[PDB]
């Protein structure tokens, strides 16, 4: 039966057909028009709408409500942010944010958190997205007006609550999973209970000290100005080696089934965009090398993490180098290892010859010995390829040239070129006849570029 | 109300013309929101979908002019 037997029930449910996949559309480019329109000449009419938030944002009243007001222009406000045109745009991204921090609207960003504690609502998860988009070219007036204000106007408030905000907001935890897992084989709400926060928020913590502001972050270590302080580049710390724990056993439940269903490729990789995305913030509190934030962060348990890190590494990039099913997850997969090594080498940037730094980075290396081998060896595999698939006594070892020659002509081709062993030319046959020019460019491609920092 | 009614005899008269004539029924034998928002959301992506075309159009929207005209009038001027 399909809606011919009831008459309202029909009209009915093509309302909330209606509703769910017409109404969605994008007519909304007003979004720079109106902005625009608003600071047209006294009070500008923008100026006194941020002069609305940041007095109620100061009103205490122990805890923040929707105000769906604010969710409509902390939103419409956010929606307004090859030498020539690669500063042409630059100049006016500059622009579109010099339209909003002369209005004071760094502090209707910087006060909101401050007020809501610890509260995840979708009120702080819409500043976020403000404050993401104001300091989104790294800029460094923006950068200078929310540490002024943070030592004259002095808030432990902030900080307080910035641990706060950090304190929970997600792990990608299987025990959901599985029960999601289960009711669904007779019957999206898992994924680190929205990621999209999460994100979003440590890329804004990343955006306060791009640029290298050696003040700005030497203000999150010590807070030297307020009476408490709160150390969030050691609690920044923390919330990885949760993520760590989470993608560790993640992959402890495929150790067995090993074909990636569809609803685990899609909640597997924004469990990455989370790692991958911390790790940057990890970058910036060292990269301008400011060594008393790399003192702190050696002692901390990164080494831990790191140590788990590698292995998934040591076995995810075998395991799902098998079908053409994860090619477009082991991409990620690599993207998040090549990201990790980036901070490490941030480490490094200090040393003297026998450094204590490097010390322990052989330390970890020599801790987790074992599943370095593997990823050492993977890219032999793929770059020893690129050659061998180019030498003459293959090119035309069966072939004039096509772009296909044999499984079997490939078989002892690599047994009579003597470089791979017998055992690891059965892992490039994998599945990998086969495509002599398809072949090289899928695998050869996301194996140098990765492992060139390994290098 | 008329435009479900062109709706929901026609595509169901296919489907009893289809059921002695002839995946078939496994797509037309499902619960019943997930079958009108499979007939409804590939009509942007038969002959009844030029009549939503033709809809959503119209449904476009003049004091929207004047409104959003004096709000900002009024706060351009004073305090």
């Amino acid at each position: 039966p399909l809606y011919n037997l009831p008459r309202h029930r029909a009209v009915n449910l093509f309302l909330q057909g209606y509703e769910k996949s017409w109404i969605e559309t994008e007519e909304h480019y007003f979004e720079d028009k109106l902005i625009e329109d608003l600071a047209k000449p006294r009070v500008d009419p923008l100026h006194q709408l941020i002069l609305l938030f940041s007095r109620t944002a100061l009103t205490e009243k122990c805890k923040l409500e929707e105000d769906f007001l604010y969710m409509a222009y902390a939103d419409i406000m956010a929606k307004s942010c090859s030498f020539e045109e690669k500063e042409m745009e630059k100049q006016k991204l500059l622009y579109q944010q010099a339209r909003l921090h002369d209005r004071g609207a760094a502090e209707m960003v910087l006060q909101t958190i401050s007020a809501s504690k610890g509260e995840t609502g979708p009120m702080v998860a819409a500043t976020l997205k403000l404050g993401i988009a104001i300091l989104n070219g790294g800029n460094s007036t923006v950068q200078q007006k929310m540490l002024e204000y943070l030592k004259e106007k002095k808030d432990v408030g902030f900080f307080q609550s910035l641990a706060g905000l950090m304190q929970s907001c997600s792990v990608l935890d299987l025990n959901a999973f599985e029960r999601q897992n289960k009711a669904e084989g007779l019957g999206g709400e898992k994924v680190l209970q929205d990621d999209e926060f999460t994100c979003d928020l440590f890329r804004f913590l990343q955006l306060l000290c791009e640029g290298h502001n050696s003040d700005f972050q030497n203000y999150l270590r010590t807070q030297t100005g307020n009476n408490t302080t709160v150390n969030i580049i050691i609690s920044t710390v923390d919330y990885l080696l949760r993520v760590q724990e989470s993608i560790s056993d993640f992959y402890w439940y495929y150790s067995g089934k090993d074909v990636i269903d569809e609803q685990g490729q899609r909640n597997f990789s924004k469990a990455i965009q989370v790692a991958k995305q911390v790790f940057n913030t990890l970058t910036e509190y060292i990269q301008g090398p400011c060594t008393g934030n790399q003192q702190s962060l050696a002692h901390s348990r990164l080494w831990d993490a790191v140590v788990g890190f590698l292995h998934v590494f040591a076995h995810m990039q075998m395991k799902l180098s098998q079908d053409s099913s994860q090619i477009e997850l082991l991409k990620e997969l690599m993207d998040l290892q090549k990201d990790m090594v980036v901070m490490l080498l941030s480490m490094l940037e200090g040393n003297v010859v026998n450094g204590t730094i490097g010390k322990q980075m052989v330390d970890m290396l020599v801790e987790s010995s074992n599943n370095v081998e593997m990823i050492l060896k993977f890219f032999d595999m793929f770059l020893k390829l690129k050659d061998l698939t180019s030498s003459d006594t293959f090119k035309e070892y069966d072939p004039d040239g096509k772009g296909v020659i044999s499984k079997r002509d490939f078989h002892k081709a690599m047994e009579s070129h003597k470089h791979y062993t017998q055992s690891e030319t059965e892992f490039l046959l994998s599945c990998a006849t086969l495509d002599y020019e398809e072949f090289v460019k899928r695998f050869h491609e996301p194996a140098k570029d990765i492992g060139f920092n390994v290098a | 109300d008329d435009f479900v009614a062109k709706l929901q005899d026609n595509q169901r008269f296919r489907y009893n013309e289809v059921m002695q004539a002839l995946e078939e029924i496994r797509d037309q034998l499902l619960d019943f929101h997930e079958d009108l928002m499979t007939h409804c959301g590939i009509e942007l992506d038969l002959t009844i979908r030029g009549r939503l075309l033709s809809l959503v159009e119209k449904v476009t929207y003049t004091l929207q002019q004047l409104i959003s005209e004096t709000m900002v009038r009024w706060a351009q001027e004073s305090v």
